[PDB]
């Protein structure tokens, strides 16, 4: 029925070693200028040096938490070299019931919206109690907000124009 | 009475099934199927007796 | 290592793939930083690779282990071929037929 939007990782505090801003493209354009999503965060390096990152989070809200993230991959080798200084890379998400390593791939492909790279998106429900750990080496889109869900069933989607 | 008995067929084994957290769609379909057949059979039985 | 059957019925075979959460534990248990296992038959064929990642402890354990099963046919063989993480089967089962059974959750 309802949720509460809150912030897991603050943009200023949770990322001391990397670059928070400069995470912006023209394919996601707002008011003529370039922008990005309001719940995620592109992350690049602070000065051509990428520390391997690891960060955890617990919940206490008594309800389930719905967490999103994304995995970018560029289509060319030199773009992966430019953005992250590591030809090999992986990210990894761990919890009690969810556990997956991701690796990027590099391949040539036709442009859509003037972009040749791609980005996959992932979601996981958390339980009360149990934690989650992100642990990344080249391509993490970190969550910047998340949601705490209530109950109250029997709703849905209607496609109409009334 | 013997005709009304012998028209209704006996049912064989039916066991509820299992699903993980990523197959909620098929589970909702399963529940819709079972409740729909249950409503049709109880409607036919009550209407048959009342006529 | 290979195995054939002769029992005239289907054989249900299990195994598992371990992975530890740290690099040094994988170094300690198997002396190989890279590893793979592989299971081959006629209709089943899969390579597995381990992964190493940090994750919170459950039951005082931070490693994980996946589990796998495959029905065999009469005749056809199966081969295990491993380099770092195989949980080998130690028993298996030969199945009969006779249908219409199931599971009941009750306390009677």
């Amino acid at each position: 029925s309802s949720f509460e939007k809150f912030e897991i990782f603050p943009k200023a505090s949770s990322w001391p070693n990397h670059e928070t801003t400069k995470g912006v493209t023209a394919a996601c354009s707002y008011s003529g200028a370039s922008s990005f999503y309001r719940n995620l965060l592109w992350i690049t390096k602070k000065g051509t040096s990428y520390p391997k990152l690891s960060k955890s989070y617990t919940n206490n809200k008594g309800k389930e938490v719905l967490v999103l993230w994304g995995v970018h991959h560029p289509p060319s080798v030199s773009e992966q070299q430019s953005l992250y200084q590591n030809a090999d890379a992986y990210v990894s998400v761990g919890s009690s019931k969810y556990n997956r390593r991701f690796a990027p791939e590099i391949a040539a492909r036709p442009k859509v919206r003037g972009q040749a790279g791609r980005m996959n998106y992932y979601w996981t429900l958390l339980d009360q109690g149990d934690t989650i750990t992100f642990e990344a080496t080249g391509n993490l889109i970190a969550p910047w907000y998340a949601f705490a869900l209530n109950k109250g069933s029997d709703s849905g989607i209607i496609t109409s124009d009334a | 009475v013997n005709s009304v008995i012998e028209k209704m067929n006996t049912q064989f084994t039916a066991v509820g099934k299992e699903f993980n957290n990523l197959e909620r769609r098929i589970e909702n379909l399963n529940k819709k199927v079972d409740d729909g057949f249950l409503d049709v059979w109880t409607y036919n039985a009550e209407l048959l007796v009342l006529l």
